[PDB]
């Protein structure tokens, strides 16, 4: 939502998508990162890009 | 939230040799030392008249 709602101040459309399925975060080659736990769990620091 | 870093005993730079040089000195000009040329030019003349 956050990122949609920048993406507008900047003119840009907000991400969309068509057919079944969910919106994740994912690495540089893909693939997803877990979703039930921390980032501090995760090997995820300061600087990283996703 | 960031990696810890912990700096160790620093590796050895390399290490700069200075250098005292004398350089060598230029060569001299040889004095004008001088050929009597005139007498042996009315020598060959004398032996050619004879």
């Amino acid at each position: 939502k956050v990122v949609n709602s920048r993406l507008r101040e900047l003119g840009e459309a907000p991400l969309e998508a068509t057919g079944r399925g969910r919106w994740a975060l994912c690495l540089v080659d893909g693939a997803p990162l877990r979703a039930t736990q921390s980032l501090t769990e995760q090997d995820v620091y300061d600087g990283d890009r996703l | 939230m960031k990696r810890g870093f912990a700096r160790p005993t620093p590796e050895k730079p390399p290490v700069i040799k200075p250098e005292n040089i004398v350089l060598s000195t230029p060569l001299s000009i040889p004095p004008p030392e001088g050929k009597p040329w005139w007498l042996i030019v009315v020598g060959v003349v004398v032996v050619g008249l004879l």
